[PDB]
């Protein structure tokens, strides 16, 4: 059950690079791809993201992909830059220029059949592949329109194959340009039809989480970055870890995605911490729940309780009761029933492991599948609107082929979106 | 209270007691079935196929 | 905080119960399709007793015995007394009754209907009040479906000023671990028209129904004499209580109705608990000897006692399985060595 | 003698046949190398234990079984299990990918790719017999395979042998034990589909042995092995007749006979005691009276129902251990006067008893304790119905929305199937309710 990665842009690149720093702790390899840790549980379910080679030196199935070599430079400097396979950074040199359609349609399609050909070559390789995964941010332009056409070009030739994301969400308060909501707009569009997981993370919520928490006066991409690859440790601790847990990608995404379009989630994570900061305490169960359910620990800025839950899935790590997991957990259904829908029974499962993160005891991942995703993307459509109304720079599309009406339709496709989910929160 | 059928032997013995008397699909139409739902996965891929070339 | 749901609407006691529990400030009303709950007020007619006591982490409490049709219908009460020996069809509180299928214990009917006619004994029986068989046994194939034939009670005691006839209705509660606890306040439905031996066909004064008699509230205010009259009536008149002339007979009764169908509903050892409000029908004969008529399922409660009854409730049989943050009842229990 | 071939499906159906078997093998004195000192026969023979069991020249005692899943990593952990030596790889089929707990996956899909090898398989082990009575399949109501490949094969078996039986050992899903939410599909599609092709199905609902395993053993979080070892007992206790010497329930043919009067009514209420915890240091050995009166109490059986609201059709008592007929009839006397058992009126009130004098073995190292009696009463009540009516409402909370459909429809299977499945599911709730009201 092997996986292959993708990282594409600056965001993608930065938290996929952030991504393999973790696990390949967790796992015990270091910087130069040489294993040395104590325990063997850290090699049962390796395969999965690691492929194995000269002398058991361990290289990520990873695809690093950018339209400037800027970005990639530096992860090939930065700490693990070295464990990835040197073959697979693939880049262009005439960037993006945060527009989507330079990704998407012209410089990013004079790339694409090169990644194509390295993502081909990792996946002969494996003897079961059970889907893909990407990182990028929806704002700019390579991660969000390269990003999309290297997703619907992987569906074209792999059909049958999972295909997961973690997609950052662009917003004003953490902005680089103006015109985030039209490409965040237009890579939903091609999010909706083409993944079985979205794991939605608004840099709003990431930067409120800094601040207002973590006490972290002016918060750096750094800090912000942190917060995400913790949460992207959590949801792969039971794919990574032999545990309860046998399920691949597919049966997964069966049991969180009721509905096809429905599969934008928001994730979460306990106990909240900053880069340094060292804890101390180690939370009880109790606390565990309570805060991984509360709205300030969700990493998409949408209120909980103003929509229900379809579905639900926890993953508590480190030594603890899962007797006493369960009594917390079927502690919060009970008290706040009218939050999850009573048509899909027993829509909150759970999930334990015994190995715990770095530098904490225990920690737990939440992954929600609320319908108060919704308040994400009518954000993004009144951020839209507000400039397509006026036609404001747009010019910067036209100018790359793109006409009007597929402004339109990418509009109506969301608000589509948005009614779907109001559908289900009155059921 | 009547026991009957009484068996013993070695392992053990069985019986029974009364308290009160009383008062396919052939070969042909499976493959059918499994074969007509493949089509409908091509049909289905076939539309993706036809969708992602426009 | 404790969760619930309302699944009949029409019940006017517990109407008053689910007012009650939310104004604890620790209960909280679902929808009425929510699983997780904790105490289900359930319906009247299929109620779902195979859906209860499978959520993990829910102490679930209904507040209705699955079974206990038996004893609150006309049809099975006669079955269950005679086929039960526990009661016999040598009860001497219950009245002779047969149960008669429209076109069975029809020919049993009518031999013991022999020399009750043809011997000079009195006869008045009731399904319609007739003293010939025929004038039964063709009414009942008329209107559809299975009725009881049972033996009219000639001789009721009658209250005096008035010549009335009355019937006593006495407002039970089991719980959860079959304490059968008795409500001490009573309530007699009265009949205002004075009780008349001769002809039967007039049903105002043989018929004792709140709903039937609306003379009303001559004597009575709404026809309902409480028990601190009729107490002090049978003292004045009688010379004895009620505690010993009729209450004896009722705890009796009534114990040994629940005690034999216990074994049949109890909820003792199962994955989900009930307890139920019971409504028991009884009659007095002149001779101060109680008749039982029958048990009602689901009981509507007098005016004055819902606010104390409906209270009851929630402290004996929820408020014991749901704890929170003198008693008004007579638990009925006898272990007489023999 | 005739042979009887057993058949695991799916996770749930593979790792609970791992337990069974390997009770089989210490009930029967068997080895892990598959040597059975005891077996005077060398090369072959024809006494009960055959049933199970076949023999080679080497004397090696191999079981009569087929284990089958859409995925490797149960499987394999058989083939280097403690019992590796005694089965035949052939008898061990893989897949790559398994049925994502879509039982349409499992049934077109994934089934179609491998249907045809598992029929070969299987004809390998049926020509090795002198006269095959017919099969016991292990699997799980929820499982995408355990639920899809079984209805497949159970149609396929009908075909190539259509005289011989066909036994389930099911198990309902729970909640507490499972992360699927689909499995309410997947369990009314699959009892759709195979209930004209099952004579007679045990059900085993996952939360009653969960409850059994914390309230009996004291064990606070029941593991699979917990579960598992536990549901070996009561499927010893029911093949225990065809494995060893007896005159109750000697063949397939004779569960039907005396437990199904009904076809459609094919699903015995199994209720087992005493359940003993091992850690228990004192215990005062219970008598016949007090095992027998337990299995008419709700706590103790496979499935949690109301029998005292329903009615019976048939009732087995299988003893182990301590137990002579003059015990149990007055331990019956007494329960009958206690208790509400209520038969239908076409069948008479009665039980058929079947005793082993040898008491339940008991894994070493497992969390049972050695009782000198027990018991494992096999009564078709209507009661049982209740478990339908759960699994039929959670179907319809789901359905009513279209919830997940998609991603059977995905794999070519129609939106129809759901709603005939769910009538013939409806239809089997009133069977039940005719009869027992
Ligand atoms: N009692 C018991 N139940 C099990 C066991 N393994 C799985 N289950 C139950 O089986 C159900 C899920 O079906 P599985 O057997 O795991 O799935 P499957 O048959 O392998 O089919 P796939 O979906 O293709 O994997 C859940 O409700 C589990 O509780 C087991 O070892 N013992
Ligand atoms: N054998 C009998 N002898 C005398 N009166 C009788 C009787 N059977 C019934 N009654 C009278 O019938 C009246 C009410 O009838 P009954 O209670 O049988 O029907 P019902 O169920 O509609 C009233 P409830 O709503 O309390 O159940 C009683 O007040 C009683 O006077
Ligand atoms: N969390 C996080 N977000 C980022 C980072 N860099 C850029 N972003 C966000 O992503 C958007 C810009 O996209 P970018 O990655 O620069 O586009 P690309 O490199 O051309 O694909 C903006 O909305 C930023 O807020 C980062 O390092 N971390
Ligand atoms: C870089 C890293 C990661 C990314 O996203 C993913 C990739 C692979 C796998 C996962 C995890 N998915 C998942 C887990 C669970 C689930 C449904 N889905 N239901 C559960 C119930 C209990 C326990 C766990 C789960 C996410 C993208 C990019
Ligand atoms: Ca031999
Ligand atoms: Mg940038
Ligand atoms: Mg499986």
């Amino acid at each position: 059950r092997e996986i292959v990665h993708i990282q594409a842009g600056q965001c993608g690149n930065q938290i996929g690079a952030k991504f393999w720093e973790v696990i390949s702790d967790e796992h015990g390899i270091d910087p130069t791809g040489s294993y040395h840790g104590d325990s063997d549980l850290q090699l049962e379910r390796i395969n999965v993201y690691y492929n194995e080679a000269t002398g058991n030196k361990y290289v990520p199935r990873a695809i690093l992909v950018d339209l400037e070599p800027g970005t990639m430079d530096s992860v090939r400097s930065g700490p693990f830059g070295q464990i990835f396979r040197p073959d697979n950074f693939v880049f262009g040199q005439s960037g993006a220029g945060n527009n989507w359609a330079k990704g998407h349609y012209t410089e990013g399609a004079e790339l694409v059949d090169s990644v194509l050909d390295v993502v081909r070559k990792e996946s002969e390789s494996c003897d079961c592949l059970q889907g893909f995964q990407l990182t990028h941010s929806l704002g700019g332009g390579t991660g969000s329109g390269m990003g999309t056409l290297l997703i619907s070009k992987i569906r074209e030739e792999y059909p049958d194959r999972i295909m997961n994301t973690f997609s950052v969400m662009p917003s004003p308060k953490v902005s680089d340009t103006v015109v985030e909501p039209y490409n965040a707009t237009l890579s939903v569009h091609q999010l909706v039809e083409n993944t079985d997981e979205t794991y939605c993370i608004d840099n709003e919520a990431l930067y409120d989480i800094c601040f207002r928490t973590l006490k972290l006066t002016t918060p750096t991409y750094g800090d912000l970055n942190h917060l995400v690859s913790a949460t992207m440790s959590g949801v792969t601790t039971c794919l990574r870890f032999p545990g309860q847990l046998n399920a691949d990608l597919r049966k997964l995404a069966v049991n969180m995605v009721p509905f096809p379009r429905l599969h934008f989630f928001m994730p979460g994570f306990a106990p909240l911490t900053s880069r340094g900061s060292q804890q101390y305490r180690a939370l009880t169960v109790p606390e565990l729940t309570q805060q991984m359910f509360d709205s300030k620990n969700m990493m998409a800025a949408c209120d909980p309780r103003h929509g229900r839950y379809l579905t639900v899935a926890a993953i508590f790590r480190g030594r603890m009761s899962m007797k006493e997991v369960d009594e917390q957990m079927l502690n919060v259904q009970n008290k706040n029933s009218s939050y999850f829908v009573e048509w899909i029974p027993n829509n909150v499962k759970t999930a334990v492991c015994d190995i715990p993160p770095r530098g904490l005891k225990m920690s737990a991942t939440f992954i929600g599948n609320s319908t108060a995703i919704q308040e994400l993307f009518k954000r993004i459509s009144e951020q839209f609107t507000a400039m397509f109304r006026r036609k404001a720079f747009l010019h910067w599309y036209t100018g790359e082929g793109m006409d009007e009406m597929e402004f339109t339709e990418a509009e109506s496709n969301m608000n589509d979106l948005v009614s779907e989910y109001q559908q289900y929160q009155d059921a | 209270m009547e026991v009957i059928e009484l068996n013993k032997c070695t392992s053990g013995q069985s019986f029974e007691v009364i308290l009160k008397p009383p008062s396919d699909p052939s070969l042909e139409e499976i493959q059918k079935k499994l074969e007509a739902a493949e089509e409908r996965r091509k049909y289905q891929e076939a539309e993706l196929l036809k969708h992602l070339a426009e | 905080m404790y969760t619930f749901v309302v699944r009949d609407e029409n019940s006017s006691v517990y109407a008053e119960v689910s007012r009650l529990l939310l104004a604890t400030g620790q209960w909280k009303r679902l929808r009425k399709d929510n699983p997780r709950f904790n105490l289900m007020l359930g319906e009247r007619n299929r109620l779902p007793f195979g859906r209860l006591g499978h959520e993990p982490g829910l102490v679930q409490l209904v507040n209705y015995y699955r079974g206990a049709d038996k004893l609150c219908r006309k049809a099975s009460l006669v079955k269950l007394i005679k086929t039960s020996p526990e009661l016999s069809e040598s009860c001497t509180w219950f009245p002779e009754s047969y149960v008669i299928y429209p076109t069975d214990e029809r020919e049993v009917f009518l031999a013991a209907y022999n020399r009750r006619r043809e011997g000079r004994e009195g006869n008045v029986w009731i399904a319609l009040i007739s003293s010939e068989a025929s004038e039964l046994l063709d009414f009942i194939d008329e209107q559809g479906q299975v009725h009881v034939i049972q033996k009219y009670l000639e001789k009721p005691l009658l209250l005096e000023p008035g010549h009335r006839k009355f019937d006593i209705r006495s407002w039970v509660l089991v719980d959860h671990l079959y304490n059968i606890y008795l409500y001490r306040e009573g309530v007699l439905r009265t009949s205002s028209e004075p009780y008349n031996s001769a002809n039967f066909q007039d049903k105002t004064c043989h018929l004792t129904n709140h709903c039937i008699q609306k003379n009303y509230g001559r004597y009575e205010e709404g026809n309902e004499m409480f028990f601190e009259e009729f107490n002090q009536y049978l003292m004045d008149a009688l010379n004895t209580t009620l505690e010993n002339s009729i209450l004896l007979q009722i705890k009796h009764i009534i114990r040994s109705c629940l005690m034999c169908i216990e074994p049949a509903i109890s909820t003792k050892h199962l994955h989900y608990q009930s307890f139920q409000l019971f409504g028991f029908d009884f009659m007095v004969d002149e001779e101060l000897k109680v008749w039982l008529i029958e048990v009602n399922g689901a009981p509507a409660c007098a005016q004055k006692l819902y606010a104390e009854l409906c209270q009851g409730i929630v402290d004996v049989a929820i408020s014991s399985v749901f704890p929170l943050a003198t008693s008004i009842f007579i638990k009925l229990h006898h272990h007489h060595h023999h | 003698m005739r042979e009887c071939i057993s058949i695991h499906v799916g996770q749930a159906g593979v790792q609970i046949g791992n337990a069974c078997w390997e009770l089989y093998c210490l009930e029967h004195g068997i080895q892990p190398d598959g040597q059975m000192p005891s077996d005077k026969t060398i090369g072959g023979g024809d006494d009960s234990f055959n049933t199970f069991f076949s023999e080679t020249g080497a004397g090696k005692h191999v079981p009569r079984a087929v284990f089958v899943d859409l995925e490797p990593t149960v499987i394999d952990e058989v083939r280097t299990g403690t019992y590796r030596q005694l089965f035949h790889p052939e008898q061990l089929i893989t897949g790559k990918e398994d049925a994502a707990n879509n039982y349409a996956r499992g049934h077109y899909t994934i089934g179609k790719e491998i249907i045809d090898l598992v029929l070969d398989r299987i004809r390998k082990l049926a020509d090795q017999c002198t006269g095959l009575q017919g099969f016991l399949v292990f699997h799980s109501f929820g499982g995408g395979t355990g639920s899809g490949f079984t209805s497949l094969l159970m149609e396929r078996l009908s075909v190539d042998y259509g005289k011989k039986s066909k036994l389930e050992f099911s198990i309902y899903p729970a909640p507490q034990v499972s992360t699927a939410v689909v499995e309410p599909y997947n369990s009314i599609l699959t009892t759709h589909t195979t209930l004209e092709h099952s004579d007679c199905a045990f059900m085993v609902d996952n939360e009653a042995i969960y409850d059994i395993c914390r309230r009996n053993l004291d064990i606070e979080r029941p593991t699979y092995t917990n579960l598992n070892r536990l549901i070996s007992q009561i499927v010893s206790s029911i093949t225990a007749s065809l494995r060893f010497d007896g005159a109750l329930n000697v063949d397939l043919t004779e569960f039907q006979t005396n437990l199904v009067p009904y076809p459609r009514i094919h699903f015995p209420l199994a209720t087992y005691a005493p359940v003993i915890s091992a850690e228990k240091a004192y215990h005062e050995q219970l008598s016949v009276a007090e095992i027998t009166n337990a299995c008419f109490e709700p706590a103790n059986q496979m499935v949690k129902c109301d029998p005292r609201h329903g009615k019976y059709m048939a009732c087995c008592l299988l003893y182990r251990g301590d137990v002579v007929p003059k015990d149990v009839n007055a331990a019956i006397a007494t329960i009958k006067t206690k208790r509400s058992i209520q038969f239908v009126d076409w069948c008479p009130t009665g039980f058929k008893v079947g005793i082993n004098y040898q008491p339940p073995t008991v894994v070493p190292g497992g969390d049972l304790a050695k009782v000198q009696r027990a018991v494992c009463m096999l009564s078709n009540t209507t009661a049982i119905a209740e478990a339908w009516a759960r699994l039929d409402h959670k179907f319809d909370l789901m359905y009513a929305k279209r919830a997940f459909v998609h991603w059977y429809v995905g794999e070519g299977m129609e939106e129809g199937e759901f709603s005939e499945a769910r009538e013939d599911m409806a239809a089997l709730e009133k069977d039940y309710e005719e009869v027992g009201v």
